[PDB]
């Protein structure tokens, strides 16, 4: 996978990379590296995946479901990956560098930010520091989504609070102003629904 | 066509104005300030390259190469003075959408020979 | 939408007293062969000329010609603005404008600076880009019923804008008015109704709520939704 | 230039013998799907000389409940419609003793247009559009479900089904797209058949405001 | 009919719904309690089948009323549900699929 | 109105004020001398049609 | 208030900080030889943050060898070590490398809370 990425690299180098519609060649060439290396992550997450045995009880509590995916399994014992920061490689905070330790305009896959250690194997200084980056956006994320998300459902609430259903089955608001001539279109509750099949339709 | 530059007056040194003398049919470049008028030697009075098609060889100065973060290769010697080693670098300017381009600096010094493959 | 800009590659102005002498030396055979018959008012024109450049590229990706930019130009400002131009074979794409008749000069400066953003060669305002593509998912697929009786996915072209102008999208010819729709509510309030935008705003909650694979019963979307829209009017949750 | 205008004419004319139909009036198969090359027959493909004119566009229907209830389709040459084009028309509808009218506008209407269009009301229902949004018929988009304006007998079986006011109905405007295209005025219900996932099918009710 | 209902309600073929009751889950478990035998032939009469699919159909009330509006309502509130009902508890599936008695 | 003009939002000040109205404040009335100050490379014309605003607007 | 860290100049290829140096901070205790002795010989630097973005830093000394594809080859500094990133409550984490990072964030805030002895003259 990093061969790959280098020969993505030279090809942008040599201008001989021609851009995808829809896209800037930035944007082409960082589509095709990701896809490179998420096509590494996949593959060695399944390498991981089918070496493990029967007694194996990360094994165990993600088949139960229990506790636990597929992908983390595959940090634990394959590749950790890439680390993001909103939504694309760890970004060149530095002067056309994500940290002083990488040469200038490196697009390599481990100057920006690609874990090719597991949790085992324990991540280098630079994967380290650029897991925290990522970690961080996940912090800051659920430290920051929770007042707008709170804001919203308290709007909800009060928009939709005395909404109710009425003894003649319709359904009204304080107003008694009619919202739904039955609740749901069909004047049932959505405890008791269930999914089926209709075997006249396809 | 290429840009047009600024010119000033002779006599106050503000930037001189385009005019048109209608008795000779002639472009003129008078100030503004003072009175004093030239005779244009360009006819072009505005420029503007919309394509942007800048020529970066000419914003990079050789005094990059004596950069330690910059990386250095031995496989693009230089054409001026044959030098092997030379630092390269990508564009890393806006309005440059297709700025994965290289571009090599000679490391030897007093050559400072700029290029691109 | 093409606006001027996008598919030119620089303009100028200059000084050119005389259009049979110009002061360019590559634009001297297709003006002498326009200017050999009178076309238009000579005595009426400006030495003020304003050369603009375009670009093979973007005039083939739009499929656009200098026949149709000379009659926009010529329908934006009338016969005030003379413009002229080559044929479709040189190898620079190059056409000249001049003022018929502030100063002249600062005049052609403001309308060139006014043309490259406002002249709609093609296109739709507000629309900024377009991706066409092939739908994978069923969901934007055609699905259509066979002779058989059968459910068929259509594999079809679908574009997808940046911009929204679903009154004037609608109304192209090959667009279909059916399943042409859009993500923005208000303009599907303001263009097909109220009923419309309930369902709309169904459809999008319930793409906002399913696309982490989550399900919420429909009941509950269609209480918001009608709580939304049970005046005539979007009610906005605030 | 001339092909599109032409072309566009052809739709304006679908789209409203489509909205005449819907409104009830009577409108002939043939017109009600007529071709477009039908239409460079019937009208011409030269719009921009002068053939067909606009005023040669102009469309007079009956109900079908009633013949003497008609309604015109007047189609201004002007962009912006102007009020003494109104008053033309509004004399022309007195001289014919017709009492409903549609103006397909290309550009626009001045704000006096649309003051008298507004206050002699009770006199003549004459209604106003834009071309532009008669080049589509909305009501055949897949968001937009079946409106059905109900009779006042019919209200009133509704309200007294269902033991409510009119202001407890949830309500749909008056200047509303599709309330426009049926041509309904305030005080007026209309029932909208749309299909449910849950239910199979849903009838609601809204009152014009 | 319903066939062609559902067609126009579910443009795309999502046959997935939901409704109240589960009738393959209510007609194993009609199988499991009487202990049907499915190789062996049924002593359920397919117009018994028919019949009883309609009272029942008549019996699932969502909007009480004799007027034709109560009517329409009522037809509308249980209709995929009724189109579900009537596609089960087919006569033909019944004899040929499930076996109840 | 017709480029890109630069201002200065000086301290104390409630409005903008051009760029070339405070050089010339500061003794610098010449265009030359503003633009001696401001350009350090006369070779480059697209710093200097950038800055021409500036100076048609405080003439 | 420029934030900086003290890291390893590097000569050619090579640190300055040869083994005499550290031979004479092994008896740091005897012979009065300190961490400013270590500034003063010109071995050891203080890089601010905006400095940093000019340095070419070696995680190791091991960057420094002669390579089969050099990465850089220019280095100009060191890092003393990687593990001096962390701070007080991230120093305390055994194997922080081996860990999801937001877990590492957790116990440098959850060792604020350990039980301990605070201080030695608590009795007073
Ligand atoms: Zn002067
Ligand atoms: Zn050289």
């Amino acid at each position: 996978a990093k061969q790959d990425v280098i020969e993505v690299i030279e090809k942008a180098h040599n201008n001989e990379l021609e851009p995808t519609p829809g896209n800037t060649l930035r944007q082409t060439f960082e589509n095709q590296v990701n896809r490179i290396l998420n096509d590494a992550r996949d593959k060695t997450g399944s390498s991981a995946q089918k070496s493990l045995s029967e007694y194996n009880n990360f094994k165990s509590m993600v088949v139960s479901g229990a506790k636990g995916s597929k992908i983390n399994i595959s940090q634990v014992i394959a590749v950790v990956g890439q680390q993001n920061v909103e939504g694309k490689r760890i970004p060149f905070g530095f002067k056309h560098r994500t940290l002083p330790h990488f040469i200038k305009d490196d697009y390599g896959p481990e100057s920006r930010g690609f874990v090719e250690n597991s949790y085992l194997a324990g991540l280098t200084p630079t994967e380290f520091f650029f897991h925290a980056m990522g970690g961080r956006e996940g912090l800051i994320d659920t430290a920051v989504k929770t007042a707008e998300t709170g804001y919203i459902q308290r709007r909800l609430i009060k928009s939709m609070e005395s909404v109710m259903v009425k003894y003649d089955a319709t359904v009204r608001n304080s107003i008694n102003q009619v919202v739904q001539l039955r609740y749901g279109e069909d004047g049932l509750a959505g405890e008791s629904v269930e999914f089926q099949n209709l075997a006249t339709l396809k | 066509p290429g840009f047009v530059g600024i010119r000033f007056c002779q006599e106050c040194n503000n930037m001189l104005y385009p005019k048109e003398d209608k008795e000779n049919r002639i472009l003129l470049y008078a100030c503004r300030n003072c009175d004093y008028q030239q005779e244009a030697d360009n006819s072009c009075i505005y420029v503007n390259k919309i394509t942007h098609e800048v020529d970066e060889l000419t914003q990079i100065i050789a005094d990059v190469s004596q950069d330690p973060t910059l990386p250095r290769t031995e496989d693009h010697p230089c054409q001026k003075c044959g030098h092997k080693e030379a630092v390269f670098f990508q564009s890393h300017s806006a309005r440059a959408e297709d700025a994965m381009r290289l571009y090599y600096v000679c490391t030897a010094p007093h050559c400072g020979h700029r290029w691109t493959e | 939408h093409t606006t001027l800009r996008k598919v030119t590659a620089n303009t100028a102005i200059y000084y050119d007293p005389n259009p049979q002498s110009t002061v360019v030396a590559e634009d001297q055979e297709w003006v002498n062969v326009y200017y050999e018959m009178p076309d238009f008012d000579v005595a009426r024109i400006s030495p003020w000329l304003l050369r603009v450049e375009l670009d093979r590229k973007h005039m083939t990706d739009r499929k656009l010609t200098m026949e149709q930019i000379a009659e926009k130009i010529n329908a934006g400002f009338g016969d005030d603005l003379n413009c002229i131009f080559n044929d479709d074979n040189a190898e620079k794409l190059v056409l000249r404008i001049r003022i018929m008749n502030m100063d002249d000069d600062v005049f052609l400066r403001c309308i060139e600076s006014n043309m490259l953003t406002d002249m709609t060669l093609q296109g739709i305002e507000q629309i900024s880009k377009v991706y066409m593509h092939l739908p994978q998912t069923d969901n934007k697929k055609k699905i259509i019923i066979t002779e058989d009786g059968e459910f068929k996915a259509l594999q079809e072209w679908i574009l997808e804008t940046d911009g929204v102008s679903l009154m004037r999208v609608l109304s192209e010819k090959d667009v279909d008015p059916v399943r042409t729709t859009s993500n923005d509510i208000v303009e599907i309030f303001t263009v097909l109704g109220i009923e419309a935008v309930r369902k709309a705003l169904e459809r999008e909650l319930y793409h906002v709520i399913s696309f982490d694979g989550s399900y919420v019963n429909y009941r509950h979307l269609a209480l918001l939704c009608d709580t939304m829209t049970c005046r005539g009017h979007l009610m906005a949750i605030t | 230039d001339d092909e599109e205008e032409t072309y566009r004419l052809w739709k304006i004319r679908k789209t409203i013998m489509q909205l005449c139909h819907d409104r009830g009036y009577l409108v002939t198969q043939d017109e009600l799907d007529q071709t477009l090359e039908e239409f460079k027959a019937q009208f011409g493909d030269k719009p921009s000389e002068g053939r067909p004119r606009r005023t040669d566009l102009t469309v007079l229907v009956a109900h079908n409940d009633d013949p003497t209830d008609q309604m015109f389709v007047f189609f201004p040459e002007e962009p912006k419609v102007g009020i003494k084009t109104i008053k033309v028309y509004c004399q022309r509808m007195q001289e014919e003793n017709i009492t409903r009218a549609l103006i397909v506008v290309q550009q626009g209407m001045t704000p006096s247009a649309k003051q008298s269009l507004v206050d002699m009301a009770p006199k003549y229902i004459l209604e106003q559009f834009l071309q532009q949004e008669l080049l589509i018929n909305i009501t055949e988009h897949e968001l937009v479900p079946e409106h059905v304006v109900m009779t006042k007998e019919e209200v009133t079986e509704l309200l007294a089904r269902y033991k409510l006011r009119e202001n407890q109905l949830p309500r749909i405007q008056a200047g509303d797209p599709v309330a426009r295209y049926f041509g309904i005025k305030r005080g007026q219900v209309v029932k909208i058949i749309r299909p449910s996932e849950t239910a199979g099918r849903y009838i609601t009710y809204r009152l014009v405001q | 009919e319903d066939r062609e209902v559902l067609r126009v309600i579910f443009p795309t073929g999502d046959s997935k719904v939901v409704l109240p009751c589960n009738l393959l889950r209510m007609i194993w478990n009609a199988q499991k309690i009487f202990h049907i035998n499915p190789r062996l032939p049924s002593d359920l009469h397919p117009i018994k089948v028919v019949e009883g699919v309609k009272e029942l159909s008549k019996k699932l009330v969502i909007v009480n009323g004799d007027d034709p509006l109560s009517r329409q309502a009522q037809e509308n509130a249980t209709l995929l549900f009724n189109i579900h009902l009537r596609s089960t508890l087919c006569s033909r599936r019944m004899a040929e699929e499930f076996r109840l008695s | 109105a017709i480029g890109q003009r630069i201002v200065a939002t000086l301290p104390y000040i409630k409005q903008e004020v051009p760029i070339i109205i405070v050089f010339r404040a500061l003794g610098f009335v010449s265009d030359r001398d503003i633009l001696e100050h401001i350009i350090y490379d006369f070779e480059d014309p697209e710093m200097m049609e950038m800055v021409k605003p500036s100076l048609d607007e405080a003439f | 208030g420029r934030i900086c860290r003290p890291l390893l100049i590097v000569e050619k290829q090579k640190l300055l900080l040869k083994k005499r140096h550290i031979d004479q901070l092994k008896e740091r205790e005897y012979n009065n030889y300190s961490w400013q002795d270590l500034v003063a010989s010109g071995v050891v630097e203080y890089i601010d943050t905006l400095e940093e973005e000019t340095v070419m830093l070696a995680m190791t000394p091991d960057d420094l060898q002669e390579k089969e594809v050099a990465y850089c080859s220019t280095y100009t500094h060191c890092e003393i070590h990687p593990s001096m990133i962390l701070g007080v409550c991230a120093s305390i984490i055994p194997f922080p490398d081996h860990n999801q990072s937001p877990r590492n964030t957790y116990q440098s805030a959850m060792g604020k809370q350990a039980m301990g002895v605070y201080i030695t003259n608590f009795h007073v």
